[PDB]
């Protein structure tokens, strides 16, 4: 069966807020399967998010990162006039620095040809081909990733902090987000788990599905 | 029967909340069979089962007037206006603790006056120490968590909904409208039983008050709240540990600190050392963003992991460390914190060094001796930490160089004194402090220093650890010897 | 064929407290975090630099949508159907709405210290015999240098030749949000490291590290040596400029390192201009 | 067009004891802190020069919305609503009440001692045999000369004549807030570097350097002289006067560098009326 694809992550500052911490800017400790997720989309240039459903995605997470706080003015959308003081509002959002992650993709489950594995490979082996828009970014669109390459299983040759999915859990990553309201929202609960393998255990695998 | 409402804590789309607030049902229906052991009493015969880590409901009839008359028996409001959670035993809770409660739930959950109706400012004058404080607070009259069983029913059939069901931040802390103009579709939604979860979180979490150590607590009383939240790991160990915290007085509540707070809440929790102890909360900030703000904001929340060692370290602060001074004036009853134990705490929870500097903390940030007076009280315990100190060895090999000198000039002004008259060692004391600080650089102090220690005489403990000494004479910046020879001379002790 | 641009860039030595965060009664905390080792560095936020941007291109025309009244302080909108193909500010940083949305074709993480934060404030008890409240402030203020990483997808651009109002944008970016009255503190580059490539990753995010508390050399830090050194991060591509070009050269067997044969220039001036040149040339302009 | 005014001062050889902050038990710190080398270095807010700037403003008989009672040593309001359009300090430094505010066309920054602070003290006491608590104490004091970075915007200004009382100010500054009973430190300038450029970037920022770390010989920073050889900070824009201009002239092979073609005056006063005219000439003034 194909070895799965493995990348290696760097992002120097990012956040991935929760979705019921509208007040604050307090985000997860792991980066959610549905960021990832659509982080591979934008590297792949698939606007579509139903394209690439049942993509397996597992993390691991190589250290451990410091959270911390910072302000910022964000405006919102409370009242018509642009320029009415009730728009900005300052609250606090949370960031993680120095993130450095391995991420395993295993497209088997999909339906639907060139499956996502198939598309970041070819995106890796020939960069001028590939198509697409912005910059690679995770979390907010201003915390640009440092270094996504293609990497081995020993690219540390170090101990990795796995993220598995227990039903008794403390963190509840969405693998699908619902960007209007929380009706599509789907939660799964993890676990950081402290283990030395080079290959992720099943559990440890989250596959994207829709959320009917 | 089959069950209408399903809970468990196994589910996966919950969350930490969803969890506090299945373990506030659990206690409220723990009190209600208390209250009510007849099943038949619950207008509606509900039956509840509770296990370890589910909660199991039936009834009869439409559930309109179950969930109905379970509402109005949890949330309920006494004559005096104070708040009446059946989840809480408020017989034992005294009304000092009952005022605290209910200031927090409304400074925290029901921040906005949509959600409910307050009543006549109630003043009392409790005695403490033959002095009437009088306190003065808000009455209530009714609020959404009375009512809020008609939106989740549905209003033609009088039964549960079966689609998702929009919620506010007043059920849910922190999930507010960031777009005003949107408010019809961006707005959370959850399942019903999620929903009645989110009513009863109040109950679990408790409340205190936060007291900034650079404001002066006399010109600025506090009003920061601060909500912990505890991770749910068991409906009957939670049960358990809240109703031993609800044994606390309301001074330990008035903290420093958002890990002191923590701390304060896993305070009462048994120690096992056959069990590995690990628990886990959170800790939620509200403050008003300034002077004029109509509601607190949510401005900071911090994840605290305590383990045995960092709780029997917190326990050995509190025992060595002098605890809050009850301070009472014109209905002003002040508390003063101990800015150390808070200090310790918090590097406790960083997991780094208690004395990361209080030093610094207790005189040069502290000239005025708020907490230094502390140190002066709690000086055997700062020296308790820092044996525990291993790397503080070589300085303690220093502290003991130094007195042994010091005892060496005693000994020679002894000497010096004449009969009858009285030796100024008392004097020479203070000329020895203000001669350190009035050494300005390291040529000078090192000067000073190394005068003082020939004029000792011969000291043991400088000929055991020569080098050892010597390496830290001439390796440590001077401000540091400076500090810990101001410490050696406070803490002679012949 | 997608081309990108982006680019790590370090600020001269001086006395900053640019972005603060909410205060204490006393104190203007400079806000901070932890970076490599864990130790706590001063931060500008992402949104201070992309306002500064904002407002150098309105302030030397290149039509702005989002206008920003100096005597009001206030951010007056002109046309409320955004229009990317006509307004800089609308192509370049994008927008966003209740067509519906553009992300912005430029994206900047925060401004980090070079060196670690030491408690370092500054009263301000303002001068008076009368002596009330609104007195004895504090400013939390750091002396150190900025470095902050920047990425632009050119091709995102509705207009390709608008990458060269940025380029001297950045080169002459006029303001960070901060206390000019009390630390005026200058944002322009003094070391940059530039790659223009098709590539969507650029392993240049944060090369410029010295720690060595309270100093100024601000070496090239050793994991970018290496990873040039190892055969990606292409040194053809790669753009080096500023004052650690000296560094550099002082540097041994630096003749014969691959990173010899990348543009390099100590004058800032002269790589800018040979930049720009291979930008209109492939890019068409 | 945009034309900003930027310079970095450097102070004659002195005993200063300008800032003291919060002081602890008996003896009264002088503030400091870090700078380059890691060494503790004496600061003199720019809250101060600002004040010394108002000062001057008062004095010269400019409007000046703030004034100064020396003998009742407080401050007045004479107008409860600011107007910069009138009033010059409001124009310069700008306000807050808490329109509303102005930004403020000079942006200062902080004084630093160009030698690292050794921890000198001095001991007074008061003296006669009756002797109490208050009868002696320690005031720490610094023998240095001091820099600070200042840079305003001529456009901001909303009256463009008002720039030349300000370098006049600059170079004629009064008493900087100290303690000139028993420190009396004229902070008058003895060396400038002037930048008068319509770009933006700024690369005077403390250019001073000591040749010994205890001595007055004050010479300029290796860095400023490199990056004008290097080929930027143009030249004809450059505006040095002062005891550095002798010490320029001394080096080697100044003929040949671009240093030479640089504005250098010996006196200060001829420099100031030279880019004064320049000034005039640009704003049309």
């Amino acid at each position: 069966m194909i070895a799965p694809l493995i990348l290696y992550l760097d992002v120097p500052f990012t956040t991935f807020r929760e979705s019921h911490a509208r007040e604050m800017g307090k985000t997860y400790p792991v980066p959610p399967p549905a960021t990832v997720y659509g982080m591979l989309l934008s590297l792949v240039g698939e606007t579509n998010v139903y394209r690439h459903c049942g993509v397996e995605l597992a993390i691991a997470m190589l250290s451990s990162p410091k959270k911390s706080r910072i302000l910022r003015q964000m405006r919102r959308f409370k009242n018509a006039d642009f320029s009415h003081p009730e728009n900005v509002i300052p609250c606090y959002q949370e960031i993680l620095s120095n993130l450095k992650c391995l991420i395993w993709v295993r497209s088997d489950e999909e339906k639907i040809q060139p499956s996502l594995r198939e598309r970041i490979q070819l995106a890796f082996d020939h960069p001028e081909l590939v198509r697409r828009f912005g910059c690679l970014f995770l979390g907010e669109s201003d915390q640009l990733i440092k270094t996504i390459k293609l990497a081995r299983e020993d690219y540390l040759e170090g101990v990795r902090q796995w993220a598995i999915r227990d039903n008794r859990g403390r963190l509840t990553l969405p693998y699908w987000v619902d960007h209007v309201g929380s009706r599509n929202t789907r939660f799964l609960r993890y676990r950081i788990e402290e283990m030395d393998r080079l290959s992720p255990p099943d559990l440890a695998w989250t596959m994207v599905q829709s959320p009917i | 029967t089959q069950p209408k409402i399903s809970l468990s804590l196994h589910a996966a789309d919950t969350t930490i909340m969803h969890r506090v607030g299945m373990t506030g049902l659990y206690m409220t229906l723990k009190r209600l069979e208390k209250q009510y052991p007849l099943s038949r009493q619950r207008g509606g015969h509900i039956s509840w089962f509770l296990t370890a880590d589910t909660i199991e409901l039936f009834w009869e009839g439409s559930d309109f007037i179950a969930l109905s008359w379970l509402i109005n028996e949890s949330f309920q409001l006494d004559d005096t206006g104070l708040i009446h959670l059946v989840g809480l035993d408020n017989d034992r809770i005294d009304l000092r603790q009952k005022i605290h409660i209910h200031e927090g739930i409304c400074g925290v959950f029901l921040r906005l006056n949509k959600f409910y109706q307050a009543g006549e400012i109630i003043n009392t004058e409790l005695r403490f120490e033959e002095k009437q404080v009088e306190y003065q607070y808000k009455s209530l009259t009714w609020y959404a968590h009375q009512t809020f069983a008609e939106k989740l029913c549905e209003a033609d059939t009088q039964q549960l909904r079966h689609d998702y069901i929009q919620i506010t931040s007043w059920l849910y802390l922190g999930g507010i409208v960031r777009h005003a103009r949107t408010q019809n579709t961006t707005k959370l939604e959850e399942k019903p039983e999620y929903a009645l979860a989110l009513l009863f979180v109040p109950v679990v979490c408790h409340y205190c008050l936060l007291h900034i150590p650079s404001e002066d607590l006399k010109e600025r009383k506090p009003h920061r709240y601060l909500v912990v939240i505890p991770e749910i790991k068991d409906f009957e160990d939670a049960s358990q540990r809240r109703w031993r915290l609800q044994q606390l007085e309301t001074k330990q509540f008035h903290v420093s600190s958002l890990g002191e707070a923590g701390l304060l809440y896993y305070s009462l929790d048994d120690i096992q050392p056959e069990v590995a102890y690990y628990q886990a909360c959170q800790v939620w900030l509200y403050e008003k963003t300034n002077k004029a703000s109509r509601q607190r904001t949510l401005m900071s929340i911090e994840e605290i992991k305590i383990d045995k060692n960092i709780l029997i370290t917190y326990q050995q602060v509190q025992k060595y460390f002098k605890t809050n001074y009850q301070i009472i004036k014109y209905k002003q009853i002040f508390i003063k914190v101990n800015p150390i134990r808070s200090l310790i705490a918090d590097n406790l929870v960083k997991g780094i060094h208690w004395w990361s500097n209080f030093w610094e903390k207790l005189v040069i940030e502290d000239s005025k001796e708020y907490l230094f007076n502390q140190l002066f009280s709690n000086r055997e315990g700062f020296i308790i930490m820092a044996e525990n100190s291993e790397e503080d060895k070589q300085y303690l090999i220093f502290i003991k160089v130094f007195q042994q000198a010091m005892k060496g000039n005693f000994a020679k002004i002894y000497a010096k004194t004449e009969e009858g008259k009285d030796p100024p060692i008392k004097k020479k004391v203070e000329r020895l402090r203000a001669e350190l600080n009035y050494c300005y650089d390291e040529l000078s102090f090192k000067e000073y220093l190394s005068d003082f220690l020939v004029r000792g005489g011969l000291n043991k403990y400088f000929n055991e650890h020569q080098e050892e000494i010597a390496l830290l004479i001439k390796k440590s910046p001077w401000q540091e010897i400076r500090i810990w020879s101001l410490l050696a001379i406070a803490s002679y002790k012949p | 064929p997608n081309y990108y641009l982006y680019g790590t860039v370090l600020t001269r030595y001086g006395l900053a407290s640019l972005n603060h965060d909410i205060r204490r009664g006393n104190k203007t905390i400079l806000q901070k975090g932890y970076w490599n080792n864990g130790k706590i560095h001063s931060f500008v936020g992402s949104s201070a630099i992309r306002w500064a941007l904002r407002f150098y291109l309105q302030k030397q025309g290149y039509l702005v949508n989002r206008v920003w009244d100096e005597e009001e302080h206030i951010n007056r909108l002109t046309s409320e159907d955004f229009d990317p193909e006509k307004f800089y500010d609308d192509d370049i940083f994008g927008f966003a709405l209740l067509p519906n949305q553009r992300m912005g074709a430029l994206g900047m993480n925060m401004a980090v210290s070079l060196t670690p934060y030491d408690g370092a404030v500054k009263l301000g008890a303002k001068s008076g015999r009368e002596k009330d409240s609104t007195s004895l402030h504090f400013t939390e203020y750091h002396a150190t240098r900025y470095q902050y990483y920047f990425g632009i997808d050119a091709t995102h651009l509705k207009d390709f030749s608008r990458i060269l109002p940025m380029i001297d944008g950045i080169m002459n970016l006029p303001k960070v949000g901060g206390s000019s009255n009390i630390f005026n503190y200058p944002f322009c580059p003094d070391s940059l490291v530039f790659q223009w490539t098709n590539h969507f990753a650029s392993y240049i995010s944060y090369c410029f590290e010295y720690c060595d508390p309270k100093s100024k050399e601000a070496k090239l830090s050793q994991e970018f040596i290496d990873e040039v050194e190892c055969g990606q991060i292409d040194p053809s591509k790669l753009w080096i400029g500023g004052t650690i070009v000296k560094d550099l050269q002082q540097l041994d067997n630096f003749e014969s390192s691959p990173l010899n044969k990348a543009h390099i220039y100590r004058n800032r001036n002269e790589m800018i201009e040979a930049l720009k040149t291979v930008i209109k040339r492939d890019l068409g302009l």
